[PDB]
RNA sequence: ACCCGGUGGAUGGGCCGGGGGUGUAAGCGCCGCGAGGCGUUGAGCCGACCGGUCCCAAUCGUCCGAGGUCU
RNA sequence: CGAAUGCCGGCAUGAGUAACGAUAAAGAGGGUGAGAAUCCCUCUCGCCGUAAGCCCAAGGGUUCCUACGCAAUGGUCGUCA
RNA sequence: CCGUGAGGGAAAGGUGAAAAGAACCCCGGGAGGGGAGUGAAAUAGAGCCUGAAACCGUGGGCUUACAAGCAGUCACGGCCC
């Protein structure tokens, strides 16, 4: 509401033509070492995922 | 630029950012394991390690230079008499950092874990 | 056979949700299930809930061998909005409209061939 | 036209006939000619070179150990020299006798998104008197209804630095063939460790 | 985006050595009624620079990706 | 009825953009919970302190206290109010 | 509801013939669905007759990344029905 303003109502085309990028990507997942559960890499997985320094397990 | 500089600015100013670390420290050396944002941790290492290494060499001057950051006699005590030991034959990395796979909700902050190795 | 599970009037803005309802269209309910669990978006949650619900309907009502069905179709629809008032500077006042979604998630049976 | 590659050690003033100062140590390590692009099979004349040896095998396939000199292929064979034809094997460093003149070509320092007035030295605004949130702006950029556009080359802010830059006629102060070392006259681009190349001065020769 | 690493590895953090910046820490001893001064001591502390070192972390894996139209 | 910067209603565009209301400031552990950066507890840190603390008057009119609860209200969250 | 006040002054009607208003089971904290059941009819399910248009979608056919655009029209050509 002021100085610069939209000259024309953008076309439905150009609108979605710019959102051609907002397309969301799928996470990056990998199988946990032990439990046959799926989980994102380099992370002390939500099911006892890791060895040595406590793996904040589900025990 | 703002090239070869090293040392996260944590959307905090001097006295805050500093007094922040001293509080991460006190926690970490009382509970042995703390959970924070991955970054807030990646920094905590060196601040603590130092505190600990100053503990091994542990004499009087070390007891004090260390106290300056913890202010608490006890704990400062528990660190020199029960923590320092466990590391006397370990040179470096007296601290660990392990990323968590879940993010704080209604915020979405990537988390991590911090425990004293060994 | 197929089984749907529509979550009506979910207080949340469509364009925000369609985002994820797009991450699981046509996938292994095992795949989907996973993706959602690990997707940083309020929407994830709501879609999951529905998804997991048609999963149940699949089993319980239409006999479908859980471990053999995918997301044949999914898609969220626009529901009546909530016109609230947002006071502005110089006695302006505006109508902020809290939208609401209608999330549909229908299931189908994978090959078996 | 003598080529050669080298990182860029550091800087430091020296001393010669009193009149101290002022060089840029840079090492033109052994550069194993790994190809010699012919004006028949290629159309022009040059010599792929290769630098830093290394690579205990990060070297995929292509590699090109073909030319029996590809000693565990260098990290950056990057670049040939052009109109250069060595002693068909490894460029010395002694290709340079002191007193000679050169040209260093390097990757300049990366200044990211740079405001105008660094990127171009624009005068900026007036720190006081009127002022008002234009203390560092580019001021005006065009005329009115005619032209009604902005010049194809109109200076403005943007990526600035981290571009291939060449500084010429640099005097070759010295050279230690033992350590592949080479000393010049400060004016040499890029950061330390970044790669640079050293030709013979285009000034004449 | 680009570039370099990812343990058959010195990538970052710690640690050690060196640069470098401060100006000779605390404790103790001595001199002074005392503020102080002297010594131990160029000490102590010490970001970013140059290196060394697997003590901490780059674990484990996953997904893409040609099989070449016609005279 | 196609135009009146027409009237009423509805839905678009700018746009996932500007914002989210003092730069006094946060950190962690443990609870509860279907669900916690946001609720309870404890330790640490910071802010006001001729108030950012207390007592009156006006005005307000149940906002007080307690039990059970989150659709909406709270500029996010909410098990809290 | 607006205004100190005189005064201004809205929006908002319809399930079915009869509540027969959806037992019970399943997912879910709920809301909400899926079955089941009522009904002639359930896109008659209570933010309920008919439910148009803007506007937001999902799927399919044709089409498009060397192209200059009041967006049509007139020709030929492919592809789909
Ligand atoms: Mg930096
Ligand atoms: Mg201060
Ligand atoms: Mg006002
Ligand atoms: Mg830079
Ligand atoms: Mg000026
Ligand atoms: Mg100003
Ligand atoms: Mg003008
Ligand atoms: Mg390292
Ligand atoms: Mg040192
Ligand atoms: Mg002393
Ligand atoms: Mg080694
Ligand atoms: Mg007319
Ligand atoms: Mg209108
Ligand atoms: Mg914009
Ligand atoms: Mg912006
Ligand atoms: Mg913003
Ligand atoms: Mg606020
Ligand atoms: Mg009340
Ligand atoms: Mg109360
Ligand atoms: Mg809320
Ligand atoms: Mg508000
Ligand atoms: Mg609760
Ligand atoms: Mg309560
Ligand atoms: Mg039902
Ligand atoms: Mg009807
Ligand atoms: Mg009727
Ligand atoms: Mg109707
Ligand atoms: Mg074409
Ligand atoms: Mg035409």
């Amino acid at each position: 509401a002021k100085h610069p303003v939209p000259k024309k109502k953008t076309s439905k085309a150009r609108r979605d033509a710019r959102r051609s990028h907002h397309a969301l990507t799928p996470p990056t997942l990998v199988p946990c070492p032990e439990c046959k559960a799926m989980k994102p890499p380099h992370t002390v997985c939500p099911e006892c995922g890791y060895y040595a320094g406590r793996k904040v397990l589900e025990v | 630029m703002r090239h070869l500089k090293s040392g996260r600015k944590l959307n905090r100013h001097s006295s805050h950012r500093l007094a922040l670390y001293r509080n991460q420290a006190k926690s970490l050396l009382t509970h042995g394991r703390i959970t924070t944002t991955v970054p807030k941790a990646k920094e905590l290492r060196g601040f603590v390690d130092h505190l600990i290494h100053l503990a091994k060499r542990g004499d009087l001057h070390a007891r004090r230079l260390v106290l300056r950051d913890l202010q608490d006699v006890k704990l400062v005590r528990k660190l020199f008499d029960e923590i320092a030991p466990r590391y006397r034959d370990r040179q470096g990395g007296y601290t660990r950092v392990l990323k968590l796979a879940e993010r704080r909700r209604g915020d979405g902050a990537p988390l991590a874990l911090v425990e004293l190795v060994e | 056979m197929e089984a749907k599970a529509i979550a009506r009037y979910v207080r949340i803005s469509p364009r925000k949700v369609r985002l994820v309802v797009d991450l699981i269209r046509g996938k292994s309910l095992e795949e989907a299930r996973n993706i959602l669990r690990y997707t940083n978006k309020r929407g994830a949650y709501f879609v999951a809930k529905v998804l997991e619900s048609a999963a149940a309907n699949a089993v319980n009502n239409h006999d479908m061998l859980e471990d053999r069905l995918y997301v044949k179709a999914a898609y969220v629809d626009e529901g009546p909005a909530l016109k609230r008032v947002l006071p502005r500077a110089r006695g302006r006042a505006d109508i902020i409209k809290k939208r609401t979604s209608h999330i549909t998630v229908i299931l189908g049976e994978k090959h078996g061939k | 036209m003598k080529g050669i590659l080298g990182v860029k050690v550091g800087m430091t003033r020296i001393f010669r006939d009193d009149r101290a100062v002022p060089v840029t140590v840079i090492l033109a390590g052994p550069c194993p000619v790994v190809q010699r692009r012919t004006p028949e099979k290629d159309g022009y004349t040059a010599v792929q070179l290769g630098f830093l040896p290394q690579n205990p095998k990060r070297v995929n396939r292509p590699l090109k150990g073909h030319f029996a000199k590809a000693g565990v292929e260098p990290v950056r064979i990057l670049r040939e020299i052009r109109d250069f034809n060595p002693e068909g094997d490894t460029v010395t460093v002694e290709i340079f006798k002191p007193g000679e003149r050169v040209d260093v070509t390097g990757t300049s320092k990366g200044r990211g998104f740079a405001g105008v007035m660094k990127r171009w030295n624009f005068a900026g605004g007036p720190d006081s008197h009127g002022a008002h949130k234009i203390h560092r702006h580019p001021g005006s950029i065009g005329n009115r209804k005619t032209p009604g556009r902005v010049y194809k080359g109109k200076k403005m802010a943007g990526h600035y630095g981290a571009e291939r830059v060449t500084v010429m006629n640099l005097e070759v102060v010295d050279v230690i063939p033992e350590e592949n070392l080479l000393l010049v006259k400060g004016a040499v681009p890029g950061p330390n460790g970044g790669l640079v190349i050293v030709r013979e001065t285009k000034k004449a020769a």
